[PDB]
């Protein structure tokens, strides 16, 4: 996104019919933190949410 | 007569008796075997999580460790228990008989 | 006993990914660390080598 | 299982498995008490017969 929302006033964006391939990701993104909490972060590829 | 030679020839008649020899031979050389249990620990001897673990990592898993051991001898003891009710009753019997 | 020292170069938000049960273009394809480990990782930040 | 990765999954499988031997051994015990009550009218009846 251009712009983010401030922690004050923080947006809420619903996710549907679609598939969760974050390998297309790896490419640029990087990630200084990550933390799943319900689930093991092996198991996201075989699971629907 | 025929009764001594009929004990000397054939023990079997005796196995009554011999049974309760061997199950409660039996029950203690259980409790020895279910030392090995790990439930749910990293090992089941509490030398190697002394060595390995520090203090507060090693409680948790002494704690499985005791849990378990009382669930072993508490299930020997209520065994021992209600055994100990049907050999009683074979006793009243007994001295009923003489 | 059987001692072995792996060795290598990542870049500094994928140091979280070595950790066994992680995934990430690290964990998922160049190094991988069993779900039972049982060594020590350790790690520094050689910015000036 | 389908969620959790395995060193996770041992975790709450082991309070599972735990709980399940308590429940089988609840069990036993109760029949085996019943047995020896069960014994005491067969012996009474033996008799009477
Ligand atoms: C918005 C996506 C759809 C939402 C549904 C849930 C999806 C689960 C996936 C989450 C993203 C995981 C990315 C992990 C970081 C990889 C970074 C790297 O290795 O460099």
């Amino acid at each position: 996104a251009t712009r983010f929302a401030s922690v004050y006033a923080w947006n809420r964006k619903r996710i549907s019919n679609c598939v969760a391939d974050y390998s297309v990701l790896y490419n640029s993104a990087s990630f200084s933190t990550f933390k799943c909490y319900g689930v093991s972060p092996t198991k996201l590829n075989d699971l629907c949410f | 007569g025929k009764i001594q030679d009929s004990l000397s020839s054939t023990a079997s008649a005796l196995g009554k008796l011999q049974d309760v020899v061997n199950q409660n031979a039996q029950a203690l050389n259980t409790l020895v075997k279910q030392l090995s249990s790990n439930f749910g620990a990293i090992s089941s001897v509490l030398n190697d999580i002394l060595s390995r673990l520090d203090p507060p990592e090693a409680e948790v898993q002494i704690d499985r460790l005791i849990t378990g051991r009382l669930q072993s001898l508490q299930t020997y003891v209520t065994q021992q228990l209600i055994r100990a009710a049907e050999i009683r009753a074979s006793a009243n019997l007994a001295a009923t008989k003489m | 006993t059987n001692v072995y020292a792996d060795s290598f170069v990542i870049r500094g938000d994928e140091v979280r990914q070595i950790a066994p049960g992680q995934t990430g273009k690290i964990a998922d394809y160049n190094y991988k660390l069993p779900d039972d480990f049982t060594g020590c990782v350790i790690a520094w930040n050689s910015n000036n080598l």
